């Protein structure tokens, strides 16, 4: 399950892998990843499905609180509640949350939480298990401030070489489109992406 | 252990088979997977059976709660969310798996819970050591839009492939067809496969052909007014 | 690491009768609840009305038999074509799983046939390597399923003469070869309602001085 | 003690009316990495047999290897033989059996689990399986490892028993396993689009048909769903 | 398992069960754990059963072979010392055996050598070999002397593996006795221990703690 | 490994027609030593019949405290438990310790008192409640029972070919098992009346 | 090893108990008691883990009086018995075990009997003519069952008893340095010094 | 360590790296893994040093032989004498050894010699730690009878890459040049192609 | 079983050896006296591990008997002790060692001298006034310190070994079943009268 998250002018846009697998053998092909715990502020999911849930589900009741009573959360904000969780359940859970927002006003913005637990802030992000074979390709094809249409592109082409070499990685691609215009959900089959 | 779901227009379908065994030694012939957390959110168990049943009824108790505080029978995703923070409490000691299925208002729903507190959804699913084998039939002849008939003859087939190349399914399938704002019918035995030839030659023997040392008579009815 | 020894289930049956014995096996071949194989039989004829099954780690069975079969030749050749005794193939077959008494190997296996008396016999082999005459044994981890039934069927073992209460032991009695196939049909029937190892079909192979019989009858696949 | 390093994947194959069909994928994993994604694992020797190979990489060519020195031992000697003593799928299975139990003995085995399928000089279909422990079996479908669960199944639907074999037709035959391999590739992840499939017919002696794809995907399903959202 | 072996004047008398377990069940009561290693000595399969036979098959050939070199009877100390060397230099290969060398040879007398698995070599008037040894040894000991009648030896025997079978969970069977005469052992029948439980139950008054 | 197969010991029931049969083995051995001949493990709370195998402190610790729930019950309620009422507490208490489980395996037995029907169920370590009204086989030798049975049993059978048929199998499969033998006690309730019947067997 | 022994004669109880006490690879005193009278008519002997028995036999002793002077009125052996299979219940499960066999030959002075009980350290109560614990059982159980009849006298189970105790010394490496026998009975507890 | 192979239209060009650590020390960060077996035909080594330098003395005397009795080894030949000791001895030697070697016939062929110990002839080959951070770049740069100062560059383009994702993967990108020329190396350093 | 004993005195080398052999926790017997004698004026007593036991002692027998008749001459006790650490001193390297303690008394007739060698199971050979083997020889090396003198006469040898058999017996809860004494001398090998 390789995941990632990459900024353009407008904001940033959300990329997943959709399946959840035992073993070699493929659980799920149509599992959601790519999961609202707060309007503009969306999540990335590796590791395991049961831990990473439990923390989403209850940052997701803290930041509908937090909006109410203390205003608008922040991505780094709420990256240190996430933060937090992970840090005192390094050993017991091994739970590994991009969490990646657009503010209107910061535009986009990736904040990557590992296992041990850390805020750290980064142009871009790239996790789960196919992430190293696309160290090197998305390193050299970095543009500051990218055109929309070829966001949308680089994470396709990304991702397509991480489904060829490691088996966990597919299904489809998922993306949320996260800019001033509110939040966009896009849908790529290996039909589309796979022979480019 | 072979169970099923799948998904129509009117509702869910949800079978299983009620062989159950208790290591190789076929424990019995009919014990019912089925369970009931409600009369339209129905469930059936893997793994253990005893963690199944302790489970099961606790969270059939908690939605009752529910359903009467808020005189509104809940969502199927209720049950979900109740299962899940609940297992993950024991940090998956109770290793409990279950497809959970229901019909309520909101729609027709389908789910997987397991032992840690991993969750699948999808509009089919299968569970237990011969789920691959069911998991084959199903991804052939899936269809957008199965009807009731389609989806019922379909879940009842994924089964019998299942009895044929694994072992701890076996004898009758019971089926619940569980239709939006209508009664659940029970198809119990809707297949049955089994064949049950007596014994050849009479077993029976004549009295007092077994030893006996002394013979006693007692009695458990209170003692005697007078 | 490697698993040092398989199982592949299946459960065997040798009777000692006085005119005839049998060796019954199912063909239900399996490796945890998958199936196989449906169909792989496993009484095998070695000669000269001895049959041999050697049940439970097919793999070392198969090794059993295939050095049994080169045996029987050199026995013939330099003995003038003397009858391999029962016997002295159960002292043969001994001396095998001796051979490796370290690791020792992982069968338990029966051979039947007729004594040269000419009543129906049976031995058996416990793995540790031991054999000994036996009457009625059933092979298996399904062995002490199904041996119950038969020292209450025919071994009257238990049973007293109605009326007596337990004065008069009720005496063995003697059983045509019939009714003993069918006896051997109920008792696999019942086992594959209770257990995964039997089902698909009841091979047997009967021997007698009067030939080789073969019988046959399918079981169910629940 | 030998233990796996680089992996295989599921056979599935098939007794029909004429002959037999079997079928693999060709893949040579490195585990997760799919390292090599068409390393062809059927192994034909002569139009006779097709030996398909599951497991270590390494052992198919120790193995590939033995028989190719097999087919000159066997052409030594009253070479004007062709048919007669000439190798059958059963003379090659047996020598497969016997070396196999022996590497087992020596508590390091050649790491694969085999199926040999072909044509007898009787024209009877050969199908008859061995594998590292040493677990010899034959019966009319006959699938290893993720295949034995999943595409055995469906077979059976088939060639339920004898009876149904001669009524099972090598179109049948052909519709059964082609379908059967997409269903492996949509659920199993080590398994890859490529697939070549091999047919000994008696008749037609070896149709070897390469680098067929699986199509028609299913995410008509995957549409419908978006799960929490 | 029980086993037991006395020397008295008469000879000797021998006497087991036949119960033979295989994990928690009785896998078999047809076991004779009377080993004929040729006429003139019985061997018992006490201990491990298959590494017994398997080794008293080959004492079988080394009596056999003496017997023919030297043209007379072999002393029982010399059979029992040549099983005693082959098990302890083979050790370590899962040998389990224990086992009574029962022989009355003039040359000696009656004689026993228990012999043993690790390769020790004991004689003793009275050796009580088995699970259920501990049984045994109470009603042995206390009827046990040299100048015990024959007869009264006779019943003794009978009444040491009765004792056994009933308490221990690995002994039942049947009663074998022999006696080990002058000229070689001599069978004195199979008696089931099962029917003589309710003639000794009845004749005595014993088997009290017993129901009724 | 397990404490319950250190002491062995069985238990079967059987089913016949308005009437029921629950019969046990009276030994009582912890492996080599036998200790009791006329160790009971069928009891009685009214006609809710309680069998019960396994590890020894077990069976009386927990015979005590399920004493003390349906003494409990029978005042509050006014009125005697039901052999179904008494299934579904049984499960429930063993899986209450799932942790430093219950290593026993009961059966509950009895004839219901407004419907009249003979019932039967068992139950695993820490507790389900099992159907299977022909048997329900229990302890070390619960395989040789489960074969035995089934190929003698006949459906709903009269009190007194009913009594022959679980004697048999009582009788050889203990003589087939190391850690069964040395008496027998066998219930058979036809109705309300209580026949209590020691069997003679052959003790080794 | 430390044994005790007991056989259960037609109108009392024998209990015998060893006077050697054993604390590892040196006999550490040779003479010194292995019982505590709980009753008039009710004694617990006692062995099992070393300086544990120590404990656990003196905070039993305590709980039966205090309840006795309630009632004024001696627990019987019944009660006591029951009471002891109690606490070790709880003490297999204990974080600690706490793992002593007892025996408790006792005087029901209100059916005026003789009773036996046989309790193992997990916690099983049977009444029986005879129990033990150790390697005492595994060859007397049989020896007992053969010479004694429900008509033996108490005189005859003492004669019997020397011949008991010579066996064991005997074919098991272990000795006793004799057993101090105690008799309860009817009158009360009552000592056996020929032994 | 980061080693590769990669064929074009007139040969094969072999590259490596040259830093080798000792835990979080470096060790030497020159050293030679370009080892002539034969005058066309090199190998690259990773995996243990001690154990690869062992196979390649053993096989490089086997070849001096062949090239004597039986005429000169072609490319595969070596694969084989390589494989067949690395097998037998798989689980006790660790090894992970490219066999390259160029024909004028054949143009550059490249084998690749895993741990299992299996030939496999491939476009491109790629080994070690660095391997797994590139896999994706140069499929998408993958290029088939290309120049030779292509060929220069692609190596150079992806082992930067490695370097910036490894730390263990550095020091001077040493070369041997086999097409029918001759034997040509070429050294490039760190500084140049790091910046570039 | 665990003690072997032995105490030169002024005239003689004085062997006392146990005659328990325990096999488990069963004494399989209880007077067979562990002991070969390797010449008229030389004995070895033994005690260690099942079946070492055996093989050992007459295998060591063996080769001082084939030595004795080769020559014609008895060879020295020194000699003879000296044979024995060598082939224990090779067994411990090898494959498989031989743990067996032995006392090795041995009256040299010429230098009309007793001479005790204890050799322990490492292939440690001393020569001592007097030693033993096993935990057992703890308790009785007090006893030989403080009453020992050279001008103890064979007899007096006799009364101080009856003492501390007492002790051996009263300390250790196993007893070893009293001892056979025997009088390595210029006589030669002879049993004591009571023992």
């Amino acid at each position: 399950t390789s995941i990632m998250a990459v900024t353009f002018k407008d904001g940033v846009i959300l990329g997943a892998d959709s399946r959840t697998t035992t073993g070699a053998y493929i659980a799920n092909r149509v599992t959601d990843k790519l999961t609202r715990v707060h309007d503009k502020i969306w999540c990335c999911r590796s590791g395991s499905a049961a831990d990473t849930q439990a923390i989403a589900d209850i940052v997701q009741y803290h930041l509908e609180l937090y909006t109410s009573q203390y205003g608008t959360p922040s991505t780094e904000t709420a990256a240190s509640v996430f933060k937090e969780l992970c840090y005192e359940n390094k050993d017991n859970l091994t739970a590994g949350i991009i969490v990646a927002g657009y503010d209107d006003k910061n535009k986009g913005e990736v904040y990557t939480i590992p296992l041990g637990g850390s805020v750290h802030k980064l142009p871009y992000a790239i996790a789960g298990s196919g992430s190293t074979f696309i160290y090197g390709y998305c390193d050299k094809n970095f543009r500051e401030n990218m055109s929309k249409e070829e966001t949308v592109d680089f994470i396709k082409h990304s991702l397509s070489q991480a489904i060829k070499w490691d088996g966990s990685s597919g299904g489809v691609i998922r993306m949320v489109v996260l800019t001033a215009a509110g939040v966009e959900r896009l849908i790529f089959y290996p039909d589309e992406y796979e022979q480019l | 252990t072979t169970i099923v779901g799948v998904k129509f227009n009117n509702g869910v379908v949800i079978a299983a088979d009620t062989r159950s065994t208790q290591g190789p030694i076929v424990a019995d012939k009919n014990c019912a997977k089925l369970h009931r957390i409600s009369p339209k959110i129905w469930c059936a168990g893997a793994g253990t059976a005893a963690d199944t049943e302790a489970v099961t009824q606790l969270i059939g108790s908690n939605i009752e709660l529910h359903s009467l505080y808020t005189s509104r029978e809940p969502r199927v995703v209720s049950a979900l969310q109740m299962l899940k923070q609940h297992l993950f409490k024991y940090q998956g000691h109770i290793g409990a798996y279950l497809i959970v299925a229901g019909v309520d208002p909101t729609g027709s729903h389908l789910f997987s819970i397991h032992a840690h507190g991993s969750t699948d959804v999808g509009y089919y699913l299968s569970l237990g050591s011969g789920s691959l084998a069911a998991m084959a039939v199903l991804e052939s002849h899936w269809k957008q839009d199965l009807t009731k008939e389609e989806a019922i003859k379909l879940a009842s087939d994924a089964i019998q492939a299942g009895i044929w190349n694994d072992l701890g399914s076996g004898s009758n399938v019971d089926v619940c067809v569980m239709e939006i704002g209508k009664d659940a019918e029970y198809l119990r035995n809707y297949l049955t496969p089994n064949v049950r030839e007596e014994k050849q030659k009479s077993y029976k023997f004549p009295r007092g052909t077994t030893a006996v040392l002394k013979e006693s008579i007692v009695n458990i009815c209170d003692i005697q007014e007078e | 690491q490697f698993n040092p020894y398989g199982d592949n289930g299946g459960t065997i049956l040798g009777i000692a009768g006085e005119d005839f014995a049998v060796l019954a096996g199912d063909t239900r071949n399996i490796t945890d609840y998958s199936i196989n194989s449906r169909y792989e039989p496993k009484v095998f004829d070695c000669g000269d009305n001895i049959v041999m099954s050697a049940n439970g780690f097919a793999a070392d069975g198969d090794a059993l038999v295939k050095r049994f079969k080169n045996s029987v030749k050199w026995y013939h050749f330099d003995h003038n074509d003397k009858k391999l005794s029962i016997n002295s193939a159960a002292r043969n077959i001994q001396h095998l799983l001796y051979g490796k008494r370290f690791f020792p190997y992982y069968v338990h296996t029966i051979i039947a046939g007729l004594d040269e008396d000419g009543k129906g016999a049976v031995y058996s082999f416990d793995p540790v390597g031991s054999y000994e005459r036996e009457q009625c044994r059933a092979g298996g981890a399904a062995a002490s399923l199904i041996m119950p039934f038969l020292d209450n069927q025919v071994n009257f073992k238990n049973q007293y003469e109605p009326g007596t209460n337990g004065k008069v032991k009720k005496p063995l009695k003697y059983l045509s070869v019939e009714e003993v196939i069918k006896l051997v049909r109920d008792s696999f029937t019942s086992a594959t309602e209770r257990h995964i190892q039997v089902g698909d079909g009841l091979e047997i192979l009967i021997v007698t001085k009067d030939g080789v019989r073969k019988e046959f009858y399918e079981l169910k696949r629940d | 003690t030998q233990q796996p390093i680089v992996t295989g994947t599921s056979v599935i194959s098939m007794k029909y009316d004429n002959g037999v069909i079997i079928a693999a994928d060709n893949l040579g994993s490195y585990g997760s990495l799919l390292r090599f994604n068409g390393v062809e694992r059927l192994i034909p020797v002569g139009d006779n047999t097709v030996v398909g190979i599951s497991g270590d990489i390494s052992d198919m060519q120790h193995i590939e290897r033995l028989l190719k020195d097999l087919v000159t031992e066997n052409a030594y000697d009253n070479p004007l033989a062709d048919a007669e003593e000439a190798l059958e799928p059963s003379y090659i299975f047996e020598y497969l059996a016997t070396v196999m139990y022996q590497r087992r003995s020596k508590m390091n085995p050649l790491w694969n689990a085999i199926i040999v399928a072909g044509v007898q000089s009787n024209g009877d279909q050969f199908l008859r399986y061995v594998n590292l422990l040493g677990v010899t079996y034959s019966s009319p479908t006959l699938a290893t490892g993720f295949g034995a669960h999943m595409a055995n199944p469906l077979l059976r639907k088939v060639v339920d028993r004898e009876s149904d074999i001669p009524k099972t037709t090598v179109q049948v035959a052909e519709e059964a396993i082609v379908n059967a391999m997409r269903v492996l590739y949509y659920r199993d992840a080590r398994s890859s689009r490529n697939f070549s499939l091999a047919i000994i017919d008696k008749n037609t002696g070896l149709t070897f048909k390469k680098n067929l794809q699986v199509e028609n995907m299913k995410w008509d399903f995957a549409k419908d769903i978006k799960g929490y959202g | 398992t029980t086993t037991l072996a006395f020397r008295f004047q008469g000879g000797i008398i021998v006497a087991v069960d036949s119960r033979a377990t295989a994990g928690n069940w009785v896998a078999s009561q047809t076991v004779k754990k009377v080993i004929e290693i040729n006429p003139f000595l019985l061997g018992t399969m006490a201990g491990g059963a298959a590494d017994c036979q398997f080794w008293e098959t080959w004492l079988g050939s080394q009596c056999r072979l003496h017997e023919l070199r030297e043209k007379e009877r072999i002393s029982v100390a010399a059979a029992s010392k040549i099983l005693s060397n082959l098990v302890y230099q083979y050790k370590g290969a899962g040998l389990s055996m224990g086992t009574m060398i029962c022989g009355y040879t003039r040359k000696e007398g009656p004689t026993i050598y228990y012999v043993d698995s690790d390769g020790t070599r004991l004689k003793g008037d009275i050796f009580c070999v088995g699970s259920g040894q501990t049984f045994a040894y109470g009603v042995l000991d206390s009827n046990y002397k040299w100048d015990l009648s024959v007869e009264d030896a006779l019943y003794l025997g009978k009444r040491s593996i009765l004792a056994a079978a009933h308490r221990d969970a690995y002994s039942g069977g049947s009663v074998n006795l022999y006696h080990v005469t002058e000229d070689g052992w001599i069978y004195h029948g199979n008696h089931d221990v099962g029917e003589l439980f309710w003639k000794v139950k009845e004749e005595e008054g014993s088997f009290n703690n017993v129901i009724g | 490994s397990d404490p319950s197969s250190i002491n062995g010991g069985i238990v079967v029931a059987m089913t016949g027609k308005d009437c029921v049969a629950i019969a046990c083995d009276l030994r009582l051995g912890s492996q080599s030593l036998g200790v009791s001949n006329k160790f009971e493990k069928i009891f009685h709370y009214g006609h809710v019949f309680l069998g019960i195998t396994g590890l020894a402190t077990d069976v009386t610790t927990l015979n005590e405290m399920f004493r003390y729930k349906t003494n409990l019950y029978k005042l509050k309620e006014e009125r005697a438990i039901e052999p179904e009422t008494f299934t579904q507490l049984v499960s429930s208490s063993l899986y209450e310790r799932r942790f430093g489980p219950y290593f026993v395996g009961p059966v509950v037995a009895g004839i219901n008192s407004k419907s009249g029907k003979p019932f039967i169920a068992g139950f695993d370590l820490i507790g389900c409640i099992d159907e299977a009204k022909d048997f329900i086989v229990s302890g070390t030798a619960s395989d040789q029972l489960f074969g035995m049975c089934e190929s003698l049993y006949e459906p709903n059978l009269e009190p007194e070919d009913l009594f022959e048929t679980i004697s048999q199998a009582l009788l050889n499969a203990a003589d087939r098992d190391a850690l069964s033998g040395w008496g027998a006690v066998v219930y058979i309730i036809k109705k309300d009346e209580v026949v209590k019947r020691y069997l003679k067997m052959r003790q080794d | 090893m430390d044994i005790i022994l007991g056989i259960r004669v037609q109108d009392s109880v024998i209990l015998a108990s060893s006077k050697a006490v054993t604390r590892g690879i040196s006999v550490l005193k040779d003479s010194d008691d292995k019982t505590r009278q709980l009753s008039p008519h009710t004694l617990m002997s006692f062995a099992g883990e070393a300086g544990d028995t120590v404990q656990f036999a003196e905070y039993i002793q305590a709980n039966i009086q205090l309840y006795s002077i309630r009632e004024d009125y001696e627990l019987s052996p019944q009660a006591v018995s029951s009471f002891v299979r109690q606490e070790l219940a709880k003490s297999i499960r204990s974080r600690r075990p706490y793992q002593v066999n007892v025996l408790i030959g006792g005087y029901d002075k209100k059916k005026n009997k003789p009773e036996l009980y046989q309790i193992d350290y997990l916690g099983t109560k049977v009444e029986l003519p005879y129990g033990a614990h150790g390697y005492s059982g595994f060859y007397t159980f049989s020896l007992l069952d053969h010479h004694y009849r429900p008509d033996m006298t108490t005189e005859e189970g003492l004669d019997l008893l020397k011949l008991c105790v010579q066996e064991l010394e005997k074919r098991m490496p272990m000795d006793f340095k004799g057993v101090i026998v105690k008799i309860v009975d009817k009158d009360g507890i009552r000592q056996v010094d020929d032994f």
